[PDB]
RNA sequence: AAACUUUCAACAACGGAUCUCUUGGUUCUGGCAUCGAUGAAGAACGCAGCGAAAUGCGAUAAGUAAUGUGAAUUGCAGAAUUCCGU
RNA sequence: CCCACCCAUACCCCGCCCUCAGGGUAGAAACGAUGCCCUGAGGAGUAGGCGGCCGUGGAGGUCAGUGACGAAGCCUAGGGCGUGAGCCCGGGUCGAACGGCCUCUAGUGCAGAUCUUGGUGGUAGUAGCAAAUACUUCAAUGAGAA
RNA sequence: GGGACCGAGGACCGCGCUCUGCAAGGAUGCUGGCGUAAUGGUCACCAGCGACCCGUCUUGAAACACGGACCAAGGAGUCAAGGUUUUGCGCGAGUGUUUGGGUGUAAAACCCGCACGCGUAAAGGUGAGAGCUUCGGCGCAUCAUCGACCGAUCCUGAUGUAUUCGGAUGGAUUUGAGUAGGAGCGUUAAGCCUUGGACCCGAAAGAUGGUGAACUAUGCUUGAGCAUGGGGGCGAAAG
RNA sequence: UUGACCUCGGAUCAGGUAGGAGGACCCGCUGAACUUAAGCAUAUCAAUAAGCGGAGGAAAAGAAACCAACAGGGAUUGCCCUAGUAACGGCGAGUGAAGCGGCAACAGCUCAAAUUUGAAAGCUGGCUUCGGCCCGCGUUGUAAUUUGGAGAGGAUGCUUUGGGCGAGGCUCCUUCUGAGUUCCCUGGAACGGGACGCCACAGAGGGUGAGAGCCCCGUAUAGUUGGAAGCCAAGCCUGUGUAAAGCUCCUUCGACGAGUCGAGUAGUUUGGGAAUGCUGCUCAAAAUGGGAGGUAAAUUUCUUCUAAAGCUAAAUACCGGCCAGAGACCGAUAGCGCACAAGUAGAGUGAUCGAAAGAUGAAAAGCACUUUGAAAAGAGGGUUAAAUAGCACGUGAAAUUGUUGAAAGGGAAGCGCUUGUGACCAGACUUGCGCCCGGCGGAUCAUCCGGUGUUCUCACCGGUGCACUCCGCCGGGCUCAGGCCAG
């Protein structure tokens, strides 16, 4: 498969080792800023769509507004303690509710806030 | 360069003049004129097949081939011919495996240079530490003029443990020519068979050999491995009441005696 | 050896900058030892050399042989001594090319930068021999 | 390419780029994690001593060993076993240990200043207007037009007469 | 017998190979984001005692102001110009 | 028809080299069992196939390697080693670095290509004084001064 | 009896004989000569015999054709991706750390969380046969011969059937890359194949975008253009 | 007659802006041939190169008219895998995705559709005593409120605030911070060799008259002096208006983008005739609407999103810009065309084409002075360690050439084998051991003494002596073994 002109776009990684320095900078840059914060924001636990994956779980996007709302998290305070927040999914089962909010039950358990001024 | 030999305006001049159809630059003013291009034979032109960015330069070992070489590197200076016969001018220290009490190299007792060299001395680790001192040359060749500049031997390589001894032997260690530090959970087969030779002489701390059986055991997808022979003396397999009392009588001698 | 990333470790590099430097940066090469007089009362290794400064040869073919600057030739890396001369074919004396490395300074040429010079090594020489000692 | 040849044959002198970032790598202040973070230990290194967590998410890869930074019902109700419309909408009522640990914890439970809002003036006159000619019937309060112009129930003048003393 | 030609050796030429060198190239990686009508990039004309197939500068013309350093520049002329000093 | 003589790389005996084959070699050998010893047979060669070995640039280890009391290079009507590619030494020159071994690596080995670039010949002090340019000298055109 | 060429091996061991030692599994004894030269090397020259162009490329033939003035330096099967065969190596029904994360003495080394690629998974007789043996016999791998089971289609046509559906049982003179007690994954090295400039040099063409298109007269059209492609000029080839 | 409003113009009126460069990477437009298919036209080449337009430090994309058929996922982008699979194919050449999955990075929002109508609450300019005054825009709509996994309005009760200074800290530049020029030898010169030291969080690198950790610059480490601009920020002054904000509840409401979908047709393009997408032409929509899927399952049952308006960091690219660090790279016919006067010199009408050329010495000490004579030249003499290093300059090969010496030859000779002669060069076994006698001296001798180290029975020193023993040395005597070639 070499009937274009591969020659002229062909790209190597000799960065790779220097791409992961510059990765590994920028979560510490990051949490330079946000010093007692995590770095990364908390996701809920979503099922993986095909028959092919049905049986495993994953990391999912954000947290729907009716996983929120039985946890006791407002809404609009979830972005400013570092839940993320899905305004698409929907929960469609008792399932995946439960064991979202019983993640965000458990996040409350570990977290520790500081007041405003 | 990928245009090297390329930046040129050259036509042949085929079949009609009496040359040799070698594509030859325009022009008619300049020394250049006339002269044969875009080729490996001509001066100022191509090499054949130009050296490419996208050549192999790494290469894949497995894991498991990795931690079998560090194993017997690892074994190998345990072996008091082996040091010596990787140039390591062994003859002072009182035991080949060399383990030194972590209490005088545990936090900043070797952290100054000069008593990182009285230990070593001590140790019987003398001779090694001047072997490299006294054996600094210049690089033959043109390695001179590419930023290597002198050749020295290896010295004894001090393996510690960063959770009970700290990182401050390390920098009194770091200015003294020929020796080496490594952690004993970081262990490196380039410095452990230096040009692929066995035998690294190696000054162990006491910390590092209570550790040397976890870090190995720590170590998925790979066990110590078995060895396909249990005895490696050979004479004790030879000349052994066993097979001894087993054989033929023997059909001749080492040297035979010419007939005719 | 070399840690920081700003050094670099080219001889390239290192031949260019020497060759090609600005005379200011010239002035901190062309530097000299001091004396075991001047070492023991000003506390300073080596300064870099002026005009009126009294100096003695120790090295070369010139050995031992003491005397003031004449010049200091920063443009090809030479320091002139009084009466330190050979002579040409037309029997005109010219002063012989002796680097700053190859002498010692006795007596030194004294303004008021030069106590801010010679404070400033003093300074920093007693500091870190305090917080190396305690 | 032609334009670095000029520069190398030129007396005009080379202009050294400083070394500087955009976002700065190590913590400052005179906080907690500032004055606690080490220079030469990583994110995880330094979040393990804290106690606390750096990452949310699940392993990419194996740890050091040792890091703790990178992690009756009659209607059947599957919500009843999880429990402990309207919530709190600003804060969290909330419910051997590392030194930066505790000393979060006890920023965290501080006690607070209450920085009480107060009446105007203009408000408190419009107030004691009502109170001076109804006494304490606020359905007369609200039903006044004169003393009441932008006409408010019952309800929001006597949570204003309780702030303001009047009763 | 001279000469002429050939071979070899010593010495002397021609030529610039070989060895050594390298303020050059090539390739990779990293930090950063900045030309122009407030006239850019480019093209000329000029400015130094002897100067270019250089470099700097613009009638304030191998430069002025300001800050720092602290005693030069240098191929030759030449400067009562500056050394406890804006 | 008879007798005697001459010589092939052929045949016979001997020596030596190599290949192949058979045998021996451990309570180890009077030599790296990848060693050593004994015996036999065989030897042309294009395309082609396989094995070993020599040499060049660079990299890791090593020789406690060589070197301004002279490294590398080069020259040489000298002493050697190898069947060979090659390797060592002497004499002269010269002036700053270089080599042996085990591995690694490659822009790695030339008599040709009407090969490339450079340098230099015969033809030949010949054909020639045509173009081309080198130096000297001479004319004019326009200015001067003695 | 006369002569020539040769002396391999290196304690003893054997076969023997004419047995106090021999000519019997390979040369010792005695005498002489040798350092102002024993014995070699290089160059030059004479002499006897032999041969007297190299690389390519054809031929029954090179006595064909091509290349060669000389010397120095340069100069041509390489590197990627993908197949395949064999050797070495690790692990093994599994194997592959290196997209990425962690860590570091910082492009090295060391560690691995979930996936993913490929693969595996979703016991018969007889006779030979290496090896062993209580000498009675066991019998690897592999081959051959008859069997066993899976699927297929055919006919035979059970309990049954929704009453027009069924395939049970019995056989095939059939099939498969069928099963019958795994062998693969990764890597290093070598050879071959495909595709890239593809061992090095060497067409005529085609396309894209630009640069130039000298002079003369006349006529036509809307200062410019067109034409007489006219009149002159350049090159070609016939020794 | 006057004065509006609209529309179109003038002005060397005031305030602004665009052009050009660069273009490695980025976004559009336009668009070719050779080649392959051993011929060639569909196809490939290639949605490439050339041409045109437009940006930035990134750009572009981007918060579903999406993927899916699930127990569901949930903006965009990039890596691995999917996978040389699906699909399309003169079914030849070949071309060639995507969803799922593991990662990297993560961030959400602004309008139009509403009546502020109990008060255009908004904004550009000008004059300004900087404090607040005028003109104009604008109702053909500028603020606030809202943006469909929403929202509005009431009611009810809890929960939230806003400005200004600002010590100090981070980033980056700067100042300073270790130790031999100790003795001897070679050398023009120690930076080499030998002896004795010292520093080392510094034995990276460069210079210095030859290989320098300690002669010089630097290098390692924490500090330390001064400064620049951004950002953060302990605290400290003030706040305020019946001002704004979040949730809850509901006998009240809830507006969502048109010459756009779509139908036919032509061109283009894609793996993709629900056209895969786009564009042109003709016609031209809807509101329990529209789009894309799923399904033989018995009728289009169900599933999932909302198009025709817009913004937005990060993970990604990078032959260019400002720098910086590197290398199993090349080493002056190499490496960029250019290590140096290099896009220079030179050529062409022009577009364009485009070279050759590094090295004295440690230091010019770059040859004074005498004497030839018309010269880029000699002979003396001098500098230098060296001038057979003299700006023709390190070393200085071969082709080729001259002089001197030997020998040969007359269309010879050259190469192979074998002697001979001459010239030059070399120089054979490196040439030793063993006994006896006398003397001298040391020991490993002495059951001598003392000490040290050790592997704990072996070594080494110091002092004693010559009864024995053994080594040497000196002076005599004797014997043996010796390399090669002959007979």
């Amino acid at each position: 498969h070499f009937r274009k002109h591969w020659q002229r776009r062909v790209r190597c990684h000799f960065d790779q080792p220097g791409k992961k320095v510059t990765r590994r900078l920028a979560r510490r840059a990051k949490a330079a800023a946000l010093a007692p914060r995590p770095v990364d924001k908390l996701r809920p636990i979503v099922r993986c769509p095909t028959v092919k994956y049905n049986r495993r779980t994953r990391l999912g996007r954000g947290f729907t507004l009716e996983e929120l709302k039985a946890a006791g998290i407002p809404r609009l305070l979830a972005p400013t303690i570092g839940i993320a927040v899905d305004h698409r999914r929907k929960n469609l089962s008792e399932e995946s509710l439960a064991a979202n909010v019983q993640r965000l039950k458990d996040y409350k358990a570990r977290l520790i806030l500081f007041p405003r001024k | 360069s990928e245009k090297a030999g390329h930046q040129t305006s050259a036509e042949s001049w085929g079949t009609g003049r009496a040359v040799a159809r070698i594509p030859r630059v325009s022009g008619g003013g300049t020394h250049r004129a006339g002269q044969g291009a875009f080729g490996n034979m001509c001066r100022s032109g191509r090499m054949f097949a130009p050296t490419k960015i996208w050549r192999k330069w790494h290469v894949k070992i497995n894991q498991g081939q990795k931690r079998f070489a560090t194993a017997s590197a690892l074994a190998a200076s345990a072996v008091a011919p082996l040091l010596m016969a990787r140039g390591h001018q062994v003859s002072t220290v009182p035991e080949v495996p060399l383990v030194v009490d972590s209490a005088a190299v545990a936090g900043d007792a070797v952290a100054k240079t000069a008593a990182a060299y009285k230990l070593l001395k001590a140790i019987g680790a003398g001779p090694d530490v001047e072997k490299v001192k006294k054996s600094k040359k210049l690089r033959a060749g043109k390695g001179k003029m590419r930023g290597r500049r002198h050749r020295q031997r290896r010295g004894p390589l001090i393996v510690y443990s960063p959770e009970h001894d700290g990182k401050e032997l390390v920098k009194g260690f770091r200015n003294i020519p020929g020796v080496e530090t490594c952690p004993v959970d970081a262990l490196n087969l380039l410095q452990l068979a230096p040009g692929g030779h066995l035998g690294r002489f190696i000054v162990w701390t006491s910390a590092a050999i209570k550790q040397l059986d976890a870090v190995y055991e720590s170590k998925k997808g790979f066990f110590l491995p078995a060895n396909i022979v249990s005895q490696a003396d050979l004479s004790r397999l030879i000349n052994s009441t066993e097979i001894q009392s087993v054989l033929r009588a023997p059909k001749g001698e080492a040297r035979t005696k010419r007939a005719c | 050896m070399k840690v920081r990333p700003t050094v670099s470790s080219s001889r390239r590099k290192a031949r260019k900058a020497h060759f090609s430097a600005p005379s200011s940066v010239r002035r901190v090469i062309m530097s000299a030892p001091l004396s075991k007089e001047l070492r023991e009362k000003y506390n300073v290794r080596s300064i870099p050399i002026r005009k009126g400064d009294e100096v003695q040869i120790v090295r070369g073919a010139h050995k031992d042989k003491e005397g003031k600057v004449t010049s200091v030739y920063r443009l090809k890396y030479v320091i002139h001594v009084e009466r330190v001369t050979r002579e040409k074919a037309t029997g005109q004396t010219v002063p012989i090319g002796i680097h700053p490395s190859n002498v010692v300074i006795t007596k030194l040429h004294l303004d008021k930068d030069r106590e801010n010079i010679l404070a400033r090594i003093k300074a920093g020489r007693e500091q870190v021999a305090k917080a190396k000692g305690k | 390419r032609e334009l670095q040849k000029r520069k190398r044959r030129s007396s005009r002198p080379t202009i050294r780029m400083p070394n500087r970032r955009k976002k700065a790598l190590n913590p400052a202040g005179n906080n907690i994690i500032a004055k606690s973070w080490n220079k030469k230990e990583t994110l995880s290194q330094n979040y393990t001593r804290f106690g606390l967590v750096a990452k949310l998410g699940k392993a990419t890869g194996g740890t050091a060993p040792g890091n703790k930074a990178l992690l009756s019902e009659s209607d059947a109700v599957p919500q009843q076993q999880q429990q402990e419309n309207h919530i709190r909408q600003h804060d969290l009522e909330l419910e051997s240990k590392p030194e930066v640990l505790r000393a979060l914890e006890r920023e965290a439970t501080r006690p607070v200043e209450k920085t009480v809002r107060h009446q105007s003036e203009r408000e408190r006159e419009w107030l004691q207007r009502l109170v001076d000619k109804h006494g304490d019937d606020v359905a007369a309060m609200a039903r006044d037009r004169k003393l009441n112009p932008y006409q408010q129930t019952a309800s929001d003048i006597k949570r204003r007469l309780k702030k303001a003393g009047l009763l």
